[PDB]
């Protein structure tokens, strides 16, 4: 049947042995029923009421026939031992029982329930293929989908089985019945097997029916029911024997502690759990009908089996081709791979070896495997919310070749160790709180160590800078501190930064200028950018910096600039957007060298004419101002390409504006220009994409102007 | 599949059983209401007959009849179908002796799941056409799961021993059984006499009784006497072919009368008996089975393999290029060597990866064009023509031994050998090593590379420093010791000894008068003592010094002026002295990543110089004598502590590399124009250095 | 077989103890068609038409075997008890009783239907792999997508179907309520008749017209064995009468019809499972009384949050 591998060689054998008693018992009540009678003849001569035993003739008792059935059914009724009267219904009554104590393991329905789900689950691990492939250890996707199902399904039956022993107990009672009652079937019958005799002696006391008391008789099936009860005892010796031995197996071992040392010590998963209870007494059972089940049903339930069909699984889910689809670039345009809420690295990842831009988001607890070695143009790491551990021949390959590494976290443990064993680390980024207990620039302390930065970039609510920074500044040249809204206390301990370039205070709040800022002659890009600052007083000092060319002054609380910022002439892209500037001044154009100005959001009273004097100005921004007409000046500079002048109060654009010719990007949804100047449309470098503009305006153009704009469009 | 194991015999038996049951239930049956005595007491109480009147009741007869039942009727009469019913089942429970415990159930199950798979498997078809893709794959599983099949069962013999008892329990119990049939057949009679002493109920003590069911009783007993006798001689058979026949040894002899193959080992003990058992079903299995065990067939077949997996176009693609510009073969952890690859004949280098087990046929013979062998980490074996030819042709050959075995010995039978790439490891006995002191057979060996924890130079090398001219040896943190082995090189002219831990350099190096070069990398030379005898290599223009750590430069560099490449970079020198630049012969001097204080003038003596590293040294002055010396074609002065390059650059007519990277200077002269060979590549400088050129001279720089 | 699942211990208890009584009511039966006769013997001296019965030699009776055989089958018609006669009779009519009690259930097509339904969709929940899916708690397969959704309504439509009427459970009380009643009186009239089973049976049938004896003595051969048997009967319907009380018990303990899903969304993630009433609430009773197991795979599709859920994977 279903249930024939629970039963061991014993249960089995007890069964047979029962079916046989079942068999003795049938031909035994047969017999009783058909051919079990008494046939009884009266002693003639009696003393004191005994037979007295006193050619030959017959002796004639002068009895009919019903007077000699009278007396048959008395002396079997009175005098016949109840034993051989009732032997084939004891031992019927015997068998049925066995076979009851046997089935009720499989009849209760709370163990017949259990047994059920273990033999089903049991079948479908035994023609499991990941079974065979976790013996032999690239699967279907359906395959593996069931094998982790299936693995899903093991550890709920294990949760649903091993908080109760019921099976176990109900199979102890079992046994225990079935010794108790075989102990009591051999005593009683083999203290009362003697009882079945041929001849017996009946004194029933019917004189006054028949005439005689003492009558000697004679039962057909007495030695036959004495070796019937006789083959029986043996059965029963053999089925206690069998059922002792049953017995003493539950008493060596403990039945409720299966040990999978023996499975885990010759398989390579040596992290099987010992399982308890009802689990661990059917998988000894398992083992007594064989043990290749169990064996089989072994690999599906150790944790390192579920890690490795994980990532089986994962390299189906996240192949080299799917990668390669979503392969896509940064901003430094380096090949990047951005891996949003994965549970690991697939090996596919690594199987690359062209990838530059590692980017690792939200993996937990991941380990990195040595192949990231192939992975030859390796230079940036991104470490986002990802705690990561590697090992050595990735750290060999990272320190020959990496030179970035961009640390984002929200704890200290997010921060691993090993980043600071880099040999060829030149970029980095730490963004989350660098500043803790015993950590306060000591979680990354390893900054020494790494001789070749130029580049670093902290989001960390910073309030003081580390001198060790400084002192790696000989060849550091980036510095961009993002604290939200948080000072630091500089006191001019910035001044070992030789190299550095661009100092960029984003969201500092100082509304001061150290003299720090501008005692660094390498300085190039200075944008105070939401410092507050109400007034700049110290560009005049900056004349010993040969280097200052960018001034992009945005976003900030600046009232007023003033006319002192004639005296420069050196920037190019003066960014003097999103602050409070009343006017713009004739001073501010004796800059000649401005290449790029952005003045977007400011209280500008008009644009004057000396916006003009930008013959090398390329792009120029004096959106959300107050201005109303373009001068011929701006228009004698031929290199205007991107005017965002949008969201104004522009009059008109004098047709000098036919004087422009690389007009490239012009916004111009909002304003009040009344009509579109054709002029407008005569820019070749302005096209659909860069000249958003409404829609009625342009079609107040001559249809043929249209035409040709549209043909340069798409031809 | 369980019918396939079982013989004429085993069914015949089963047959017999069955029949025999059908007479025990019969004589059962018969005997439960049929049997009865007929009792008749003896003595009793135109011719007209009269009966004879016993004065006996009907209950007296019955009582009677019992009686002589129980006490006068044999206890064979009366119980013959239980003894028959008791005996049969023996022999049935017992006909299945062989099949019904669990480890000869799996094994029975095994090897009639391996028969019928390679009976299904269309391999065995092929394998016979020969001899007379995906299927090959399963073949080669299947053929693994033979061999696996032959490490489970061949070494027991537990199925033939439960035969044989069962069988010796069958023949012995139709023994007893016989034996006691046929002397208690005669018991079994119709007229019995009865002498109970009933005679005080019924008045008569002799009696004369009929068993009614008698005649009947002995045919069924005649009957299965017969059946019983059947079944002995169907077991007696059995035991004749178990035992006259050694059923622990199967012959594929008469297969070898008709089949080829020879390689086909012999079976014994469980396998063998069980192919005998599929030999009594049919003998077409057990020969269509024998192409299955022999290993050659699997040589055979993974070679099919091989050349189906590999075409020639495939070959194509995998051609390429190598170190020393020869037609390269990379093959990758192969199964083995195609025939395919030879098949190519342009090939002028083998390359041959972890690819073990592997027989070299005479099939290299069709491609002459080989001057490189590859043999990495691979035990390679051999052929005679294959002698012969790489005798013949070979010259190159670079093996990498992971193991010492897996260095074939074979290597050494050649002559044309020349250059010779000994990459891998080497254990403490160093000296017993035979493989490596039979280089005497080669004559033409010019390059010996052994990169190996070697302590101990071999007397190979002693033996063939007649014609060895070049040693590359890579200890990698190993002592090299015993250098007399080294002393008696005689005709070697380069010696790269890499991280060999010489203190000292040995009068070995002396003892050479022909070495034309001499490493001693990552040799930690504290002191250079010993110069004075490095007048005797004559030869030497080539002192690659570097990553050591000679503290100072002695007077003894004037012992040798022949000198013209010095590699000292990394050296611990603090000072140079006035010595090292008497040599006027020296071209190639190198200092790079050292820490010298200061350049001394006498630099200015250096004239035929055309290479000067000092580079990342400490040094503050630069005096303009190296500046005069105008045939110093390379002089990397870089990262070190100078102020201002030179205005009078320009002398330098000759300066074809100027490495001074991450010096601290100041501006550029604008007499680069008048170096001729310096670049902005070849000035080397941080780029804040590079902006200073004046309007014009960077017209005419870049226009160079 | 399907309906298995439906049968908790005191209804396999029950059926087991019915099929025991089915064999001894055949065993009896037989025995009573065969053996079943009563060997008379007049009596010789007789006082007031009573049998006074007060080397020896047998009593003559002058009787052929033919009067004697009349005298056995009138003295069994006549003074034998009925329950001595036709106990095995009895048995086998009770016996039959309690079985079609047992099976009604099953047989009625209302209530069979509504059964068939309740076992196909609880297998069908049970071969759905989005019952593992929220029993755990990612890719979903369209036709997987489609059986999920598909088993939601056919859950909801059922629900709906069943939860206004509970002739189920109705049924079921009115069979355990039928079965206690019966075996109340099966072991009165049983306990109070089973003392006239004798071995000797004396009888007065008035038959001297023809046989010439007015008493007679009779002995019944299968006295004894009826009286074992009749004792073996009625220690299997003490046992079937206390199993029935305890399933009476378990009837009136708890309100079958209103099942609580409490312990399973406290376990479960999805704590919006209703309190669901009446015929469904009596057939989960039954599998919680078979395998809890069952009840833990089948709430997921009643729950609206799991639907919620559905959706949103179904869309993903
Ligand atoms: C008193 C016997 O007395 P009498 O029969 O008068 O014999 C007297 C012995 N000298 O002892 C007993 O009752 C022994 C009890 C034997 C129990 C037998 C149980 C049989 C049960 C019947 C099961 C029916 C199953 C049918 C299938
Ligand atoms: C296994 C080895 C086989 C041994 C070969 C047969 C030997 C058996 C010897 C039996 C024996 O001698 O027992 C004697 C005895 C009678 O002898 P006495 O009363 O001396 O008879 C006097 C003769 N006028 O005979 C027996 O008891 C027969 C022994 C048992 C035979 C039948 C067993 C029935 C058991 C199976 C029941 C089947 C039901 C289904
Ligand atoms: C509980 C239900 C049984 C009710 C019995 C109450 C009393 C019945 C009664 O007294 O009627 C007598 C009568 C017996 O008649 P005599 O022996 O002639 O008795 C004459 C009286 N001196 O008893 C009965 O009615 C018998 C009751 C047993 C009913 C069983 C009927 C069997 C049904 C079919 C069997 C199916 C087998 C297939």
């Amino acid at each position: 049947p279903a249930y024939r591998i629970l039963k061991p060689w014993w249960d089995v054998f007890t069964d047979y042995i029962s079916i046989v008693m079942l068999m003795i018992a049938v031909f035994g009540g047969t017999l009783q029923v058909d051919q079990d009678k008494m046939i009884c003849l009266p002693c003639k001569w009696v003393t004191k009421d005994s037979c007295n035993d006193s050619g030959p003739t017959g002796i004639k008792y002068d009895l009919d026939r019903h007077q000699y059935n009278y007396v048959d059914a008395v002396c079997y009724e009175n005098r016949l031992h109840w034993f051989a009267k009732y032997f084939p219904y004891l031992v019927l009554l015997h068998t049925l029982i066995f076979l009851a104590c046997s089935n009720f393991w499989f009849k209760f329905p709370r163990t017949s329930s259990k047994l059920e789900h273990f033999v089903s689950i049991l079948l479908k691990c035994f023609d499991s293929p990941w079974t065979t492939r976790a013996l032999s250890e690239v699967l279907d996707k359906k395959e593996g989908e069931q094998a982790k199902a299936l693995f899903e399904k093991v550890k709920k039956f294990r949760t649903h089985v091993e908080e109760g022993d019921i099976v176990y107990r109900l199979y102890m009672r079992q046994t225990i019945i079935k010794v108790i009652k075989f102990a009591l079937i051999i005593c009683y019958t083999v203290y009362y097997v003697h009882n079945i005799k041929f001849d017996v002696d009946c004194t029933v006391d019917i004189e006054s029916l028949t005439g005689y008391r003492t009558y000697r008789c004679a039962h057909p099936l007495a030695t036959l029911f004495k070796i019937l009860a006789s083959f029986y005892i043996s059965l029963v010796i053999f089925y206690g024997l069998i059922c002792m031995y049953t017995l003493w197996w539950m008493l060596r071992r403990s039945l409720k502690k299966y040990s999978f040392e023996s499975i885990r010590e010759e398989s390579s998963y040596s992290d099987i759990p010992d399982v308890k209870n009802d689990f661990a007494f059917m998988l000894h059972l398992i083992d007594q009908y064989d043990p290749l089940y169990s064996k089989r049903f072994a690999v599906f339930l150790s944790e390192v089996s579920e890690n490795k069909l994980r990532q089986l699984n994962l390299n189906n889910e996240w192949t080299l081709d799917k990668l390669r689809q979503r392969l896509t670039k940064n901003a430094q345009d380096k090949l990047e791979l951005h891996l949003f809420m994965l549970s690991g690295i697939p090996d596919t990842v690594f199987d690359l070896v062209e990838l530059e831009v590692l980017k690792l988001e939200l993996i937990p607890d991941v380990t990195i495997p040595p192949s990231i070695a192939q992975l030859t143009g390796l230079k940036e790491l991104w470490l986002y919310h990802t705690a990561a551990k590697i090992e050595a021949p990735a750290l060999a390959f990272l320190r020959e070749n990496l030179r970035a590494l961009h640390i984002k976290f929200t704890d200290i443990k997010e921060i691993p160790l090993w980043i600071y064993s880099l040999k060829t680390l030149e970029e980095l980024h730490l963004t989350g709180n660098l500043s803790a207990e015993n950590n306060r620039y000591i979680v990354i302390d390893g900054l020494r160590e790494l001789k070749r930065l130029k580049v670093l970039r902290l989001k960390s609510n910073l309030s003081k800078l580390p001198q060790v920074v400084t002192d790696v500044g000989v060849h550091l040249q980036k510095l961009s501190i993002n604290n939200e809204g948080t000072k630091l206390i500089v006191l001019n301990s910035l001044k070992k930064m030789v190299n550095l370039t661009e100092l960029e205070l984003i969201r500092c709040d100082l509304e001061r200028i150290p003299h720090s800022i501008f005692s660094l002659h390498n300085l190039q890009e200075i944008d105070l950018k939401d410092n507050n600052l109400k007034t700049i007083e110290e560009i005049i000092s900056f004349q010993h910096l040969h280097r200052l060319t960018c001034l992009k002054l945005w976003y900030n609380h600046i009232a007023y600039i003033p006319i002192q910022i004639g005296n420069l002439t050196n920037l190019e892209r003066l960014y003097l957007n999103r602050n409070k500037i009343e006017k713009i001044p004739t001073q501010l154009f004796y800059c000649r060298k401005l290449r790029y100005l952005d003045l977007s959001h400011n209280n500008l009273t008009f644009l004057p004419a000396d916006i003009g004097l930008l013959q090398n100005l390329q792009n120029l921004a004096v959106t959300a101002n107050r201005i109303e007409a373009l001068p011929p000046e701006l228009f004698q500079c031929r290199k205007l390409r991107a005017l965002h002048l949008g969201n104004n109060v522009l009059q008109s654009l004098p047709s000098r504006v036919g004087e422009l010719t690389n007009l490239t990007q012009i916004e111009l949804r909002g304003n009040r220009l009344e009509c579109l100047p054709v002029e407008l449309g005569e820019c070749p470098l302005l096209k659909r994409s860069g000249l958003v503009v409404e829609e009625d305006l342009f079609s107040t153009l001559p249809p043929e102007v249209k035409e040709r704009l549209w043909r340069a469009d798409k031809e | 599949a369980f019918r396939v194991l079982k013989p004429w015999w085993d069914v015949f038996t089963d047959y017999l059983s069955v029949a025999m049951l059908m007479i025990g239930v019969f004589g059962c049956t018969l005997q439960v209401m049929q049997d009865k005595i007929i009792c008749l007491p003896k003595r009793v109480q135109t011719v007209e007959m009269k009966g004879l009147k016993t004065d006996l009741d009907l209950q007296q007869y019955s009582f009677i009849n019992q009686m002589c039942y129980e006490r006068a009727l044999h206890w064979y009469a009366k119980y013959f179908p239980y003894l028959v019913l008791i005996h049969t089942l023996v022999f049935m429970l017992c006909s299945n002796f062989w099949f019904k415990f669990p480890g000869s159930s799996s094994k029975i199950e095994h090897f009639i799941s391996i028969l019928g798979k390679c009976f299904d498997s269309p391999w065995t078809t092929r394998a016979l056409s020969e001899v007379s893709k995906k299927e090959g794959e399963q073949a080669k599983a299947l053929f693994e799961k033979v061999k696996k099949f032959r490490l489970h069962v061949e070494e027991g013999d537990i199925l033939y021993a439960m035969y044989v008892r069962q069988t010796v329990l069958k023949v012995i119990k139709f023994l007893i059984i016989i034996a006691y049939n046929s002397a208690l057949v005669s018991k079994v009679q119709f007229t019995v006499d009865c002498n109970v002493d009933i005679q005080d109920m019924t008045g008569y003590k002799n009696f004369s009784c009929n068993h009614t069911m008698a005649h009947l009783f002995s045919k069924l007993s005649f009957c299965y006497l017969c059946f019983v006798s059947i079944y002995g001689l169907t077991c007696l058979y059995t035991l004749y072919w178990l035992f006259y026949r050694s059923l622990r040894e199967y012959s594929f002899e008469y297969v070898r009368q008709e089949t080829g193959i020879d390689d086909i080992p012999d079976v014994k003990n469980d396998f063998a008996f069980m192919l005998h058992m599929i030999d009594q079903y049919d003998p077409l299995y057990s020969k269509r089975f024998a192409v299955f065990l022999s290993e050659v067939s699997e040589n055979k077949l993974k070679q099919l393999n091989l050349n189906n997996e590999w075409t020639p176009d495939k070959l194509r693609q995998k051609l390429q290029t190598n170190a020393h510009n020869r037609l390269e073969l990379p093959l990758i952890m192969l199964s083995g060597l195609p025939d395919t690859v030879f098949e190519i004949t342009e090939l002028q280098s083998l390359k041959l990866e972890i690819i073990k087990n592997v027989m070299i046929p005479a099939t290299i013979a069709q491609l002459d064009n080989l001057q490189e062998l590859c043999l990495h980490q691979c035990s390679v074996k051999i052929h005679s023509a294959a002698l012969s030819f790489l005798k013949e042709n070979l010259k190159v050959l670079s093996v990498k031994f992971d193991d010492m075995r897996e260095l074939p010995p074979w290597m050494y039978g050649l002559r044309n050998l020349e250059e010779l790439y000994l990459v891998g490891s080497l254990s403490h006995d160093i000296s017993k090593n035979v493989t490596l002191e039979s280089l005497r057979d080669l004559k033409s060996l010019k390059i010996l590379s052994i990169k190996s924890n070697v302590s101990k130079i071999p007397q190979a090398v002693v033996d063939v420093s007649s014609h060895l001219q070049k040693m590359c040896v890579h200890n990698d943190g190993t002592k090299l010791v015993m250098l007399n082995n080294l002393k008696k090189m005689t005709n070697l002219t380069e010696l790269e000894l890499v991280h060999c831990d010489l203190e000292r350099i040995p009068h070995a190096v002396f003892s050479l008068l022909s070495l034309q070069e001499l490493d001693l990398k990552e040799n930690n030379l504290k002191s250079i003592e010993e110069i004075v005898s490095f007048q005797h290599l004559r030869k030497l223009t080539v002192l690659k010094l570097w990553y050591n750590s000679i503290a100072y430069i002695p007077e003894h560099i004037k012992k040798l002026t022949s000198l013209e490449r010095l590699f000292f970079s990394h050296n611990k020198v603090e000072v140079l002295p006035s010595h090292l630049f008497l040599c006027n012969k020296i071209r190639y001097l190198d200092l790079s990543y050292n820490d010298i204080r200061f350049i001394p003038p006498e630099i200015g003596v250096l004239q035929s110089l055309q290479y000067f590293s000092i580079t990342c040294n400490k040094v503050e002055s630069l005096p303009d004598e190296l500046y005069f010396c105008k045939k110093l074609k390379t002089l990397k002065i870089g990262k070190n502590s100078l102020s201002v390059l030179s205005p009078k650059i320009g002398n330098l007519l000759f300066l074809s590399y100027l490495d001074i990277k991450g010096n601290h200077f100041e501006v550029l002269p604008p007499e680069l124009g008048d170096c001729r060979a310096l670049k902005r590549a070849g000035l080397v400088v941080e780029d804040a250095l590079f902006e200073t050129l004046p309007s014009d001279v960077r017209e005419q720089m870049k226009a160079d």
